[PDB]
């Protein structure tokens, strides 16, 4: 039968900004996870609940594949129980997360001399995201009691900021592509390992 | 990330250009850097954020630049109110960090200190301790070396010193050093001397007294 | 009228606790990144803590486990609870609002002094720094063994200001401070003019007038 289209997530030419992270719903297909765990070298391949090696033996209703770019120092926030600007305001995993987090350095793709300004993250948000919440608002952030009325100014900040990746940045400041695989258990199971 | 500012002290006249460097230990996006001014007894004041964005109400003579590891604050034409300490800041981590500061001071011609040595008062000796004080009055530049000698033995580890802020009228510094001994140790020696080295002095100047004269 | 007004600083014994507060006007504390930054005497700025609008808090390693940053939205006030204080936490503590790449740390409190020490309050002994035993002569007053800061010194009840240098106090290994105040005068004045230093130490309610003569 039909193979799960993981290349169509991992090998995508373009990746999303973290604030507007993409989600691919994977369904009715067969997936080998041992190939991913050997298909490339990833700087991070951490699984929670499941086992990277002992993973092709299980069945699930749907698999979600979330992907985005963040800074190298921030990959540690893509884990249950973490905090920080990314975990709090951009992409939040639940405390009970079962799934895998895969990351690799994308300096050669996502950095540019003079700064790549296409990748953004949310800097200002009044409250933390719920798990798997996606906030794509560009409303001006009101940091005082005076309404902003769509105009930037004092206490009135555009909520997104650019990473500005340059290839000469320290590794902790280089762009990393991230894929989060989430395993749904609800209904006939439709994705299984061989 | 460690921010290292240089130079530690910049010595210039009003109307001259100030160039202040901040070097980051780790190459970083320009958006993560900021510059602050601090005057004696006041809180810091923001000048520049995002390496180059001038803060609201900050005079145009202040500008910032740089990227990667090397950042610069330029004051194009120094004004009297610009002589202060300047700090760089990075906020790539939480919390961020600051540089150690660069002082911008009034430059003036070299001026040798006048040097005075003071014996311990007899009132103090009554109490069991002897403080010997050496004064270096109105010198420039700030770098000066005070060497204490007791019967010509060079003394280390028993003195503290303190320096005034740059004088508002003649732009000099003054320095006060205190050598502290017990009364018992004080009475075991005769010659107490303060030897001063400074750019304005052809050769070191020693002031001294003999205990009991 | 945007401002940050700090309170709560003072003298505390090592191992003691203080709480600083920072009352804000002109912006909403709970909606902002807020920080505490401290400056030990004569030293640079050390960023010790930060709190995020959503509630996350972070600390410098120098204060982790001892300091807690917090806030009260109804009073629009930032706090810093400081436990297990040590001598090296002696500093002016500033609160500030952070905007990072959208505007730097733009609003700063006026600072509040925290002094950590096991010394007890004590007024100074004042000893003469006497000249003679050339054009300029020097005389002064050694203001020794007091705690805490500050002391004030004047000469001839304020009538003498030219040539006066009152030096920053030094902290001695006893935990007590010592300070010198000096004045240079024409040497022909030593025999004609009277010189008296006026020392005031508020914390011990000590006031001393010491006349300084050539020996
Ligand atoms: C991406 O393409 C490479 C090179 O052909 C391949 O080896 C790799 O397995 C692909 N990744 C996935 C997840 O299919």
């Amino acid at each position: 039968t039909n193979l799960c289209p993981f290349g169509e997530v991992f090998n995508a030419t373009r990746f999303a900004s973290v604030y507007a992270w993409n989600r691919k719903r994977i369904s009715n297909c067969v997936a080998d996870y041992s190939v991913l765990y050997n298909s490339a070298s990833f700087s991070t391949f951490k699984c929670y609940g499941v086992s990277p090696t002992k993973l092709n033996d299980l069945c699930f209703t749907n698999v979600y594949a979330d992907s985005f770019v963040i800074r190298g120092d921030e990959v540690r926030q893509i884990a249950p129980g973490q905090t920080g600007k990314i975990a709090d305001y951009n992409y939040k995993l639940p405390d009970d997360f079962t799934g895998c987090v895969i990351a690799w350095n994308s300096n050669n793709l996502d950095s540019k001399v003079g700064g790549n300004y296409n990748y953004l993250y949310r800097l200002f948000r009044k409250s933390n995201l719920k798990p798997f919440e996606r906030d794509i608002s560009t409303e001006i952030y009101q940091a005082g009691s005076t309404p902003c009325n769509g105009v930037e100014g004092f206490n009135c900040y555009f909520p997104l900021q650019s990473y500005g990746f340059q290839p000469t940045n320290g590794v902790g400041y280089q762009p990393y592509r991230v894929v989060v695989l989430s395993f749904e258990l609800l209904a006939p199971a439709t994705v299984c390992g061989p | 990330i460690v921010l290292t500012q240089s130079p530690g002290t910049l010595s210039l006249s009003p109307g001259e250009r100030a160039t202040l460097s901040c070097r980051a230990s780790q190459s970083v996006s320009s958006s993560y850097l900021a510059w602050y001014q601090q005057k004696p007894g006041q809180a810091p004041r923001l000048l520049i954020y995002g390496a180059s964005s001038r803060a609201t109400g900050i005079p145009d003579r202040f500008s910032g630049s740089g990227s990667g590891t090397d950042f610069t604050l330029t004051i194009s034409r120094l004004e009297p109110e610009d002589f202060a300490v300047y700090y760089c800041q990075q906020y790539g981590s939480s919390p961020g960090t600051f540089g150690q500061g660069t002082k911008v001071e009034i430059k003036r011609t070299v001026a040798a200190p006048s040097v005075f040595i003071f014996p311990p008062s007899d009132e103090q000796l009554k109490s069991g301790t002897a403080s010997v004080v050496c004064l270096l009055n109105n010198f420039y530049p700030r770098e000066a070396k005070v060497q204490w000698k007791v019967d010509n033995a060079l003394q280390s580890g028993n003195s503290q010193e303190s320096v005034t802020e740059q004088d508002s009228k003649d732009s000099t510094y003054s320095l006060s050093s205190t050598l502290t001994l017990s009364k018992a140790d004080y009475e075991k020696h005769k010659v107490y001397a303060c030897e001063v080295t400074h750019q304005g002095l052809s050769s070191p100047v020693t002031k001294s007294f003999n205990r009991g004269e | 009228e945007v401002q940050l007004v700090e309170s709560g600083g003072g003298l505390i014994q090592p191992g003691g606790s203080l709480r600083l507060s920072c009352a804000a006007s002109g912006f909403t504390v709970s909606s902002n990144y807020m920080s505490w930054v401290r400056q030990a005497p004569g030293k640079g700025l050390e960023w010790v803590s930060v709190i995020y609008s959503g509630g996350s808090t972070y600390y410098a390693d120098s204060v982790k486990g001892r300091f807690t940053i917090s806030r009260d939205n109804s009073k629009n006030t930032l706090y810093l609870q400081m436990n297990s204080l040590r001598a090296e936490d002696t500093a002016v503590y500033y609160c500030a609002r952070d905007l990072y790449s959208s505007g730097g740390t733009d609003i700063w409190g006026q600072g509040t002094m925290v002094t950590v020490s096991s010394a007890s309050t004590k007024g100074p002994s004042v000893f003469p720094l006497a000249p003679s035993s050339g054009g300029t002569a020097a005389l002064g007053c050694l203001v020794k063994d007091y705690f805490p800061e500050p002391v004030t010194v004047s000469w001839n009840s304020g009538a003498l200001t030219s040539g006066v240098h009152t030096f920053p106090a030094v902290l001695q290994s006893s935990g007590l401070y010592s300070l010198s105040s000096v004045v240079t005068v024409p040497s022909s004045s030593l025999g004609t003019q009277t010189y008296i230093c006026n020392v005031n130490h508020k914390p011990s309610n000590t006031k001393v007038d010491k006349r300084v003569e050539p020996k």
